RNA sequence: AUACUUACCUUAAGAUAUCAGAGGAGAGUCCUACUGAUCAAACAUGCGCUUCCAAUAGUAGAAGGACGUUAAGCAUUUAUCAUUGAACUAUAAUUGUUCAUUGAAGUCAUUGAUGCAAACUCCUUGGUCACACACACAUACGGCGCGGAAGGCGUG
RNA sequence: UGGUAUGUUC
């Protein structure tokens, strides 16, 4: 259905991410609600164009298909979702 | 006010019959200039009285099926 | 007619009717005459070939593939004969088919 | 009625793969995704005569030392411009779209 | 499938950026799930200015990212 | 369906408004927290040993080094090696979670404290303050609490509060220092400080 | 009041041309078919780059990727 | 970085002290407004011109379809068999075996057993009604028994009734089988 | 690089290897992969991204090439702007170790759910 | 849909005389009561006649400049009037449940065995007595501690704070019913 | 933890490898602890197979880096436009030269950026393993030790 | 035929 790499981006919600975008602006701030469809909202964003220059955005919102990557925190380098065998708690009827 | 949804945008700016400046794709692509008559579900819109002007002499076209891919911006002119 | 409303598992029979009896009449005859056919591709690659299948995604696979493309600096033709290929229909820009 | 299934009949074929950037893949096809996500074994590349973020593409996947030799490449569906079958393979016995086939005999 | 999340964008102004450079600063009046963008009294904005009618719809296609221009 | 990895707790068919809802609920955020720092805890404690490698050594370097000197070994109990262990670990984590608070409380009656060090009236992070209040919509939670809030506004000028000794300010905090190392202290001073 | 698709089902025959999104590939001939993806078929279409012609082609498969808009003249 | 929206405690945000920012350098692609593919892409009718003429040269006869032909030959083979199949099919009143009395009173048995008997088939169908005549039908090329027959009786509502009983009932147990019996259907 | 990477291996075989993927531009993302999707988005530890500059390809067109290299960390990478991807280093532990561990993970996953099914009762 | 692709072809064949039976006349003056409670847990179904956006938008155009029509409104009013009797008597079942539930067997028992011994200083007696007595039934009223909500009939509580009952307030049901209730005022006061 | 209120929601389907033949069920479909062949997975197992596994008879060195130093190393290149005033080269929205009033944004970086080149130091990895400090080879090298890591082929 | 989250009393 969805899968694990929207899961993990759904995860870290109110973290300090950084995007980068197709054209080469880099993003980076506090990701305030993602979607199953990657277009994320971003809160304190400072940005750097491709032309350098660096500014600062204060509510950003980027469609997911304009976006190379994004940096999650290093703690979620342990994540549940990364386990191959967890079973499941009897799902109901 | 309240929301408006584009693709009811869209169908009361089919029904005011505003003049319309129809936007494309970049340098190689030419705005166009004219009148909504018909649109559907992937924007596949279709306009008469169309003048083509390049991007900064314009020349008459008639009746144009324009297809979804290449439509960046509406306005009313 | 909506597309998720028509049927299950009939829709093939509905793709092969829109393959006899709409825009793919010349690839369905290229492929039952044996007729070469020219494809002009978006990297200026124009392909002279016969068409050996069909695809909903345009793929198509040809058979004594003579391309030719021209590199402009100055001005030059360079061709290749390819024995098989298989084609996809993102680059393909046209089709044309000769009598 | 995709022809991704006859390159699923495709194994160990000694094919070459034209990309969309130019690149020339010669190589022996291991696994094919129903989405054409192509895996390659014993693969040498090469971008012939130009465009720099070819040779950038090229050169900065290890083993350059410009024909640069990889012992293994998956390759993504768009980025696949067509693909070049060798000559002595018979399309006549690998087309027979057997679920085509059997698509005809349920009608 | 899923609505994208503009309910706090509702009477804010916006400015969206096209492509690398158009720069349409407007007032978010709806959307779609395809993030096609309504906005009124749409103004062009260059490094100069232009005007761009009263109402304005926008394709999700060329559309990148949007500044809230607004406190929210 | 949804599934949370983290409260093991099963979802109807994935609607938003649900799933948004369940990440705000308190027994996702005790057990998302309590995950992350036991986790945070297990790969800090991990000691991944570097596997040994002993090569068969040199002959003068054997007679030089068993000719030398043999020194001491030292070790301790079980339970002295616990509690000191233990001890390390309270002040490990202490030492994680403090941070040097003194710019805050010497510029306390600054012309601009209200204006930056308020945490409030700041500019760039000021609506993030006022953006989650964490709302309490338990009314024992707000009914707890039976203190002043002391909110100082941005609007507090240099009138008010002119002469900062008449208004009866906090002598500073000394310089603090480590217990262990605390028997070695000048036991004299050089002024007479009274009281 | 009109949508693309019957104005599409009564613009076959007609000399009718496609401008492609390149600016220097227009084709004018005779539509024959089209389907629900919007693939174009076309009969004795004429090349036309930058509004100069190079020749006559015939029975043409322009595939609705390519295309920009089509019209009628 | 110092004061914080989350919803998280400070113990846990000082576990989520982020990643310091990226060092930026200049790109090296092309910007968005200049990523196209190739302008001024010629007509294919130079082609038609001078290449078609070498091009037929050097292969004036293409190469056969095999995969095609069998396909072709199994369509054939389908159209063919469903031609035998309706010849078959459309060539009661030109039929021997089926020159009783009228349907009205004539109820047929199906899907009978292959050792069973006239005897008891016909002390079956007298049980609800005089029966005038039986007859049970058999393949022409073997004198193997196909499991259907038709009893003709003296009056239709005993008839109707006999064939309500032996249908109504999961099929009459002849013997060896579930014969269900109902109308003649001439 | 005398890796010699599985001949009939795939996407759920790769899986914690340090790979070495390409994109559209070029940007190579070196860091090992930890997850996967239809769409082919990657998740990348201690990924490392480096280029050329538009300088040193003048030297790269027919040595020693100065690329840029910047540290991403723990990134998630989509599956449109990338191009191919190859398997540049193995990880630390071996199949045998890697089997023994996953072994390990299926018992203390049964143990986990022994420990629900008492909790339930 | 799995696809938003059909979701806008949806919306696009669902938006593309006119006193007819099949429009929705609650729908085509606005906020049917149908189209209100959808998903929630007082959901009526579904609603039996179309609802159109179209037609919709002709309605607001016609009344915006060119007439109004009285026998949509007079249908919407009955409507309204009817749903608005059926909330009415919900609310009068549940403020019966709620004074049965005050007045128990066993509660009405434990009061009364209350009060049988509640009988200067004995006034200050009778008034401790009194005081217990309050106490005791405070005891009783505070297991539940359930009220009723004036508008929408529900349940509330008095020792909750401000932001759970403003939680309460933001909901499909309250919002569709003040809106009822403000278009049956409306009528009401247009009508008289 | 029990009991109750409230807010949101209440589900895209079909199937689990392929081919040929025989039998059964009222041209088409289903089943066979039915039979032969191909393929996939798992567990074992062997191929004088393919690649790698760091001195200790020393104070070293192989692979990958430093987001380390010398290093502000050496050689190059840029660090805003317009109106007017006192002269002015002058096809421009006076561009060029010296000085200034005013007008819109106005990356930090010039100890900056690119290219070139050497030395030093420090990090992660290993069989830092068992015998010996030894005279072999045109069919070019007795690959005929105990293993480990990666892979190919073959068998059950 | 149900799930998630929240607020009171024992």
């Amino acid at each position: 259905m969805n899968g694990i790499p929207v899961k993990l981006l759904n995860e870290a919600q109110g973290h300090i991410v950084s995007l980068e975008l197709t054209t080469g602006a880099t993003y980076r701030g506090k990701l305030v609600e993602s979607e199953d469809s990657m277009n994320v909202q971003l809160r304190d964003v400072i940005a750097t164009e491709p032309q350098g220059a660096v500014t600062h955005m204060d509510q950003i919102f980027v469609r997911g298909s304009q976006i190379k990557f994004i940096v999650v925190p290093d703690l979620l380098k342990n994540a549940p979702l990364f386990k191959k065998n967890s079973s499941r708690p009897m799902p109901p009827i | 006010k309240a929301m408006v949804p584009p693709i009811n945008c869209i169908f009361n700016f089919l029904q005011q019959q505003t003049p319309v400046t129809i936007w494309l794709f970049e340098q190689i692509g030419i705005r166009i200039k004219g009148k909504i008559v018909g649109f559907d579900e992937f924007m596949n819109v279709v306009i008469d009285e169309a003048v083509e002007i390049p991007v900064n002499k314009g020349t008459p076209l008639g009746k144009i099926l324009l297809k979804g891919d290449n439509i960046t911006l509406i306005t009313s002119a | 007619r909506p597309k998720h409303e028509l049927s299950r598992a009939e829709l093939e029979e509905l793709e092969e009717f829109e393959f006899k009896h709409g825009p793919m009449s010349l690839i369905n005859d290229a492929m039952v005459t044996r007729t070469p056919v020219i494809i002009s591709l978006r990297n200026n690659h124009k392909i002279i070939a016969r068409v050996k299948a069909f695809d909903r995604h345009c793929n198509m696979v040809l058979e004594n593939v003579k391309e030719l493309w021209t590199e402009k600096k100055n001005v030059i033709n360079r061709e290749r004969f390819i024995s098989k290929l298989f084609l996809r229909g993102d680059s393909v820009i046209v089709v044309l088919k000769t009598p | 009625m995709k022809l991704v299934n006859f390159l699923k009949k495709l194994r160990n074929e000694q094919v070459t793969i034209e990309l969309k950037n130019g690149t020339t893949v010669w190589g022996t096809l291991q696994s094919v995704s129903p989405q054409m996500n192509a895996i390659l074994t014993d693969v040498k590349l090469t971008l012939p005569q130009s465009n720099g973020i070819a040779m950038a593409s090229l050169y900065l996947t290890g083993g350059q030392q410009n024909i640069a030799s990889l012992q293994y490449i998956n390759i993504r569906g768009n980025t696949i411009r067509q693909i070049i079958l060798p000559d002595s393979l018979n399309l006549d016995s690998l087309l027979v779209d057997q679920k085509q086939l059997n698509s005809l005999r349920r009608s | 499938v899923s609505t994208p999340e503009l309910k706090k964008y509702m009477d804010k102004k916006i400015l969206l950026n096209i492509n690398g450079s158009r720069k349409v600063a407007g007032i978010l009046r709806g959307y779609d799930i395809f993030l096609n963008v309504v906005l009124d009294d749409a103004m062009e904005i260059n490094g100069n200015n232009h005007q761009l009618g009263l109402q304005t719809v926008i394709r999700g296609n060329s559309i990148i990212s949007l500044e809230a221009l607004d406190a929210i | 369906r949804y599934y949370c990895e983290y409260c093991h707790s099963y979802l109807t068919h994935d609607t938003l408004s649900v799933r948004k809802s369940h990440l705000v609920g308190k027994n996702h955020l005790r057990i998302t927290a309590d995950y992350y720092r036991n986790k945070a805890r297990d790969i800090i404690n991990k000691h991944n040993h570097k596997r040994r490698h002993i090569g068969k050594r040199g002959r003068k370097e054997r007679e030089n080094s068993s000719q030398n000197e043999t020194l001491k070994v030292t070790c301790l109990s079980n339970k002295e090696k616990r509690h000191i262990m233990h001890v390390k670990k309270m002040n490990q984590k202490e030492l994680a979670q403090t941070s040097i608070d003194t710019l805050k409380l010497l510029y306390d009656g600054s012309p601009g404290y209200s204006k930056v060090f308020v945490d409030a009236n700041r500019f760039d992070i000021g609506d993030l303050v006022k953006a989650s209040k964490l709302p309490q919509r338990a009314n024992e939670k707000s009914a707890h609490h039976s203190f002043k809030q002391t909110s100082r506004s941005r609007d507090e000028t240099c009138e008010s509060n002119p002469f900062p000794r008449l208004n009866n300010p906090k002598k500073l905090e000394p310089p603090k220092i480590l217990s262990q190392w605390s028997n070695t202290i000048p036991k004299t001073s050089i002024f007479y400080s009274v009281d | 009041p009109v949508n693309p698709k019957p104005f599409l089902k009564g613009l076959v025959n007609h000399r009718v041309g496609v401008k492609l999104k390149f600016n220097s590939t227009e084709y004018r001939g005779t539509l024959v078919s089209t389907d629900n993806y919007f693939n174009l078929q076309l009969n004795e279409a004429e090349e036309f780059v930058a509004g100069v012609s190079h020749g006559t082609l015939g029975e043409i498969f322009i595939r609705c990727n390519n295309v920009l808009y089509i019209r009628e003249l | 970085m110092n004061y914080n929206l989350s919803k998280y405690p400070d113990d846990v945000s000082r576990l989520f002290k982020p990643r310091p920012p990226l060092s930026y350098k200049r790109p090296t692609d092309y910007p968005y407004a200049k990523r196209q593919t190739n302008p001024n892409i010629t007509g294919v009718a130079n082609l038609l011109s001078t290449s078609l003429k070498h091009y037929m040269e050097e292969f004036p006869e293409g190469s056969p379809n095999n995969h095609l032909q069998r396909y072709e030959d199994i369509k054939l083979s389908k159209i063919k068999n469903a031609q035998l199949l309706d010849r078959r099919l459309q060539n009661p009143n030109v039929d021997p075996h089926i020159k009783d009395t009228d349907p009205y009173r004539t109820i047929f048995i199906g899907r009978l057993p292959y050792d069973l008997d006239e005897i008891e088939l016909q002390k079956y169908f007298v049980k609800f009604g005089e029966i005038e005549k039986i007859r049970i039908v058999k393949d022409k090329i073997t004198q193997k028994s196909k499991g259907y027959a038709f009893i003709v009786f003296k009056d239709p509502i005993s008839s109707k009734m006999a064939f309500k009983e032996i249908g109504v009932h999961r099929g009459i147990q002849i013997k060896d089988r579930i014969c269900i019996v109902d109308i003649e259907r001439g | 690089s005398k890796i010699q990477v599985a001949h009939s291996s795939r996407l759920a075989n790769l899986i914690d290897y340090k790979l070495r993927v390409l994109t559209q531009d070029g940007r190579v993302y070196i860091g090992q992969l930890m997850a996967f999707d239809k769409h082919m988005n990657l998740v990348l530890n201690e990924c490392i991204e480096e280029r050329v500059p538009k300088t040193q390809l003048d030297k790269l067109r027919p040595l020693n090439i100065k690329v840029e290299k910047r540290v991403l960390g723990l990134t998630i990478l989509r599956g449109e702007q990338i191009l191919s991807t190859v398997v540049e280093d193995k990880p630390l532990l071996s199949k045998k170790e890697r089997l023994v561990r996953d072994k390990k993970e299926k018992k203390q996953a049964q143990k986990q759910t022994k420990l629900r099914k008492e909790k339930e009762k | 849909m799995s696809t938003p692709a059909a979701e806008q072809r949806k919306l696009v064949e669902q938006l593309m005389g006119l006193h007819d039976p099949k429009i929705c006349k609650s729908y085509l003056v606005g906020e049917c009561p149908y189209d209100l409670f959808q998903g929630t847990k007082q959901s009526l179904g579904k609603c039996p006649q179309m609802h159109l956006t179209k037609h919709k938008i002709q309605y607001e155009r016609e009344v915006k400049q060119g007439k109004t029509f009285p026998e949509f409104e007079r249908e919407y009013l009955a409507i309204l009037s009817r749903f608005v009797n059926e909330c009415n008597g919900q609310i009068s079942v549940a403020l019966q449940n709620l004074k049965h539930t005050a007045e128990e067997r066993m509660k009405i028992q434990q009061v009364t065995e209350e009060l049988d011994v509640l009988d200067l200083i004995s006034k200050r007696k009778e008034v401790a007595k009194r005081v217990r007595n309050i106490t005791e039934n405070v005891g009783q009223s505070a297991q539940q501690k359930l009220q009723v909500c004036e508008v929408c009939g529900a349940y509330l509580s008095r020792l909750d704070t401000d932001r759970r009952l403003a939680d309460h307030f933001l909901g499909k049901i309250h919002l569709g019913y003040v809106k009822m209730r403000e278009d049956y005022d409306r009528l009401m006061k247009n009508n008289r």
